[PDB]
């Protein structure tokens, strides 16, 4: 239900496949801070 | 670390009330990048800047 709420908000109250996929992507990307930091560290070579 | 980010930082510094030049802003941007110790990443710690 929470995911459907987020999808409706991102799609203007309609749960289309695009809206749900965008909601899932946004939910994953919201918790991506540690992943972003690790990825940029490995790209720079901080963690080899 | 992008020119758009440098322009945003300069605009933020101007909004804070400071007077800055292109050379000074570029030096601040490079020093922030150095402090983060990453080539393509500048330090987001705006308190130290």
């Amino acid at each position: 239900r929470a995911l459907a709420e987020e999808a409706a908000v991102l799609g203007g109250g309609l749960l289309t496949a695009e809206s749900v996929e965008q909601a899932i992507a946004a939910r994953e990307h919201r918790s991506f801070l540690s992943e972003e930091e690790f990825l940029r560290a490995v790209q720079e070579g901080v963690i080899r | 670390a992008s020119p758009e980010n440098c322009t945003a930082l300069g605009g933020w510094l101007l909004a804070q009330g400071f007077q800055l030049t292109q050379g000074g802003l570029t030096r601040l941007y490079d020093e922030a990048r150095r402090m983060a110790e990453q080539r393509d990443r500048m330090d987001a710690r705006l308190v130290e800047i």
